[PDB]
């Protein structure tokens, strides 16, 4: 069934799952042509592919080739998607394939659905949640990646760092969650907040900074502050 | 002209005869309906004064035999049965005539109505889905389910229905995952017509049958099947031209026909929306969608 509030806390179990987000996949600019119609111009995009319980991402890269002459792209992107999903869950050891997989978005259940018929025992499911992984090109370093790309790669990233050495996975995911909520509400405040400090560093092998225990709280209650700010903002609450 | 003889009326019952019906009284002499027309399957069919639930009839030709209905007290409901004795058996009709305690099949002659919605309906064929060998004719009621309503559970009782399914690997060639999700033209074309079905005769046979069983019937899992058949070739690129010329046609007069009151439960909306309005083939049934907007235009 739907992924919500209440049965959040299978997230954390040990049955494999994964989140799957395509909202980056299909990626373009807006532009104006000399004779004043407007065009777009596809810039590469990304499936965000995310273990919650253990952080690990699988950054699949798509290179704007993959759009070369087709039709339909925001459709296309869909099933590129599942098929990247597909061939993605076909590559892993038996026993590191899904149980389940949940789609952010509910047009893809469909071409998921489709792609994984061999898998009839992977459950594709939607979700209620709200969930920001749009805001991962947010990211600096997944961003960077993702835009030098110049062929289809797959990229595998820890998106928690080493988090787990020290909170639990359902503990990860809020914060997680709660960055990338803050990076979508307001990013030039998010990423102030994360860098304003010269002395905390990201390590090479990281995507966030190395707070400390201590630092963390005060990170994440600046980004609590900074959500509800501007939903005030929004609603002129 | 046939004639299917009735041995008695012991309970208060609505008969229909195809698209016509008739109230027949507790012990009324009721003995059967002649001028039964030669050429199409037919089915005769039953609701109990006592029991507006469970619809029930009787499938059947009379170039195959003999065939009469009998109550049945220990069972509870109207038997058909086939009489082998030839002589015993026009015996009893001539007698009921001469009695005069017959209705006639009371066909219009300038109505087609019949024709039309049983065109491709075959007895053969009818009895490859209500599998029960050891009878000419064919029982069919509103509770039976389809076989693909059972996989999701007495097989002897079921509808056995050609399986369309759009996510399946059968309707779904590895590598080309969205061309056949999206354009069904393969499933249809190769799968069912080519594979399964043989001609499209055969096709339209199993969708009218479907229709008609959840008319009369309303058998719930032929009507998801009429749905299926027609989604899958509105859902199609490419259909022989005269396959989409006929399926209007054989569409319009199942429209005609439809109960205007029923129309709530027998028509998908979702389905027919898609049909009209979005499919591939949304410019290829006029008369079915005249036909649609000018009855029902709620539910579109």
């Amino acid at each position: 069934g739907a992924m919500n509030s209440s049965n959040y806390a299978e997230l954390f179990n040990n049955d494999i799952k994964l989140f799957v987000d395509d909202t980056n996949v299909y990626r373009v600019t807006v532009h104006k042509t000399f004779e004043g119609n407007v065009a777009t111009k596809a810039i590469n995009g990304c499936i965000f592919t995310l273990n919650p319980k253990t952080g690990h991402l699988f950054l699949k890269i798509i290179h704007t080739s993959v759009w070369a002459g087709q039709k339909r792209l925001s459709q296309l992107a869909k099933w590129k998607t599942a098929e990247e999903v597909s061939a993605l869950v076909r590559s892993l050891p038996k026993e590191e394939q899904p149980k389940q997989i949940i789609v952010t978005r509910k047009a893809m259940l469909d071409p998921l659905e489709v792609h994984m018929l061999d898998f009839p025992n992977i459950a594709i499911r939607p979700t209620e949640l709200r969930l920001p992984f749009s805001a991962a090109m947010s990211i600096d370093k997944l961003s960077d990646v993702v835009m030098k790309a110049t062929e289809p790669q797959m990229v595998l990233f820890n998106i928690y760092d080493d988090w787990l050495d020290r909170i639990s996975s359902y503990t990860a995911f809020s914060r997680l969650t709660l960055l990338l909520r803050a990076l979508k509400t307001n990013e030039e405040s998010a990423k102030m907040i994360l860098l304003s400090d010269p002395t905390i560093t990201i390590k090479s092998y990281h995507l966030w900074p190395s707070f400390t225990d201590e630092q963390w709280i005060t990170i994440e209650s600046q980004m609590r502050d900074l959500i509800l700010t501007e939903y005030g903002r929004k609603y002129n609450v | 002209m046939n004639t299917v003889p009735f041995t008695s009326a012991p309970i208060e019952v609505t008969i229909g005869i195809d698209q016509y019906s008739f109230n027949v009284k507790e012990n009324q002499p009721f003995h059967g309906i002649k001028d039964i027309p030669i050429g199409h399957v037919h089915v005769i069919h039953f609701q109990h004064a006592d029991n507006s639930s469970m619809r029930y009839g009787y499938w059947f030709d009379c170039r195959m035999g003999n065939f009469y209905i009998q109550y049945d007290p220990k069972d509870g409901l109207y038997k058909m049965m086939e009489e082998r004795d030839g002589a015993k058996f026009e015996n009893i009709v001539h007698n009921f005539k001469e009695r005069q305690m017959m209705v006639s099949y009371p066909k219009i002659d300038e109505d087609d109505t019949w024709y039309n919605l049983t065109e491709f309906v075959q007895m053969d064929k009818i009895r490859k889905i209500v599998r029960k060998d050891e009878n000419q004719f064919s029982y069919v009621d509103s509770s039976m389910t389809t076989v693909q309503e059972n996989e999701l559970s007495d097989p002897a009782h079921s509808l056995n229905y050609t399986v369309i399914n759009f996510k399946s690997r059968e309707a779904i060639r590895p590598g080309h995952e969205m061309e056949d999700f999206l354009d069904k033209s393969y499933y249809l074309n190769t799968v069912m017509l080519q594979g399964i079905f043989k001609n499209s005769s055969n096709y339209f046979g199993e969708l009218q049958f479907a229709f008609l069983n959840a008319m009369f019937f309303g058998n719930y899992g032929s009507s998801l099947q009429w749905h299926a058949m027609i989604e899958l070739i509105c859902s199609s690129a490419t259909v022989p031209k005269h396959m989409l010329d006929k399926l209007d046609e054989i569409l319009y007069y199942q429209i005609k026909t439809l109960p205007e009151q029923y129309s709530d439960i027998l028509l998908n909306e979702r389905v027919w929306n898609i049909c009209l309005y979005s499919s591939f083939q949304k410019n290829s049934l006029h008369n079915t969608e005249k036909i649609m907007e000018n009855k029902y235009p709620e539910l579109l």
